[PDB]
């Protein structure tokens, strides 16, 4: 199986946390 | 080597203020460098890993980031990480840093891996920070102790035969995986070469085949050059750091290449997030951006 | 922009 992106099969390719710095 | 409490202590400003320090020891200091000097002597210089694994890009000393790194895709060994490099200068914490990390190579030697970047070099760091960092809270002997530990570090990676890895990218000297093998440690960074190319060449979408690099040292690369080594290899996808990307990574090359950057608001010319990539057992690559709230 | 050794 070749390397592929979690776009080609309907899933979300990113993920994504917010951060407070503090 | 009391390495469960060296962790602990490290591990300690979690949840804290942003940028309080944790003044490990010297002897302690000087035991992760040695003991991971060893470690690294005893894996491959281009290392084969297996997914599943996440990737991670430059960090650079921001050391609350590597925790919120951590944090979001799991404290080894629940996950498997490989680092490609450039953990020193820039931050005001290269020293948590780096010493956090080397704690978790010798703790979870065959899970978690680092690889040499561009600032793991004694010409870098010592303009860019990392001397300074070391001869103010510390002496000058403890950041040679860490020159000769870097100057052991890996090179590159290649997961399941069809991912390479590396912190900079390819080399017009490059042919051949064993060109890489046959590189001895320890070993400084030349300002020429294979060595010098896999950790400070770049891609270049306005270049055809091989080009000059702005930065003075190494070159570019276009797009037919990434084709053209992926054939030649049978791999799938490049997986390098080295240039901060506004999203913490980028595609290049109809997604045959990837740079990943993880040291969040690391400029002053835009916002950027940090990124990792989780690729899982099937080879199956998502990301996960770690973007400040504002 | 930090300085093109780098933003």
């Amino acid at each position: 199986r070749r390397v592929s992106f979690a776009d080609n099969f309907g899933f979300n390719l990113v993920s994504v946390k917010e951060f407070d710095t503090w | 080597l009391n390495l469960d409490s060296i962790i602990g202590r490290l591990l300690e400003v979690q949840g804290s203020r942003p940028g309080k320090n944790v003044q490990l020891t010297e002897n302690e200091i000087r035991g992760l460098c040695l003991k991971s000097r060893e470690i690294f002597l005893s894996q491959p210089i281009l290392l084969e890993l297996e997914a599943p694994l996440k990737i991670c890009g430059d960090i650079h000393g921001q050391y609350y980031d590597l925790l919120r790194l951590f944090e979001y895709g799991g404290f080894p060994p629940e996950s498997n990480y490989l680092f490609l490099g450039d953990y020193v200068d820039r931050g005001k914490q290269s020293l948590e840093t780096i010493c956090l990390l080397l704690a978790y190579k010798i703790k979870y030697p065959e899970n978690f891996f680092l690889l040499r970047g561009n600032h793991e070099c004694a010409s870098i760091n010592r303009i860019y920070g990392f001397y300074d960092e070391c001869k103010r809270r510390y002496n000058i002997k403890l950041w040679k102790t860490f020159t000769d530990c870097f100057n052991c570090l890996p090179i590159a990676a290649i997961v399941d035969e069809k991912i390479f890895c590396c912190h900079g990218g390819l080399s017009p000297d490059l042919q051949s995986m064993e060109q890489i093998r046959r590189i001895m440690r320890p070993t400084d960074v030349p300002d020429q070469g294979l060595l010098c190319d896999l950790l400070w060449s770049d891609p270049d979408k306005d270049v055809q085949g091989w080009g000059e690099n702005d930065r003075g040292v190494s070159f570019t690369f276009g797009a037919e050059v990434v084709a053209k080594f992926l054939h030649k290899h049978d791999l799938d996808l490049i997986c390098r750091a080295h240039q901060v990307v506004e999203d913490g990574y980028e595609f290049f090359a109809k997604r045959q290449l990837v740079t990943l950057f993880s040291a969040p608001n690391y400029c002053g010319e835009f916002d950027n997030a940090g990124a990792m990539m989780s690729v899982d057992e099937t080879l199956m690559c998502s990301f996960q951006i770690l973007k400040p709230a504002d | 922009x930090l300085x093109r050794x780098x933003x």
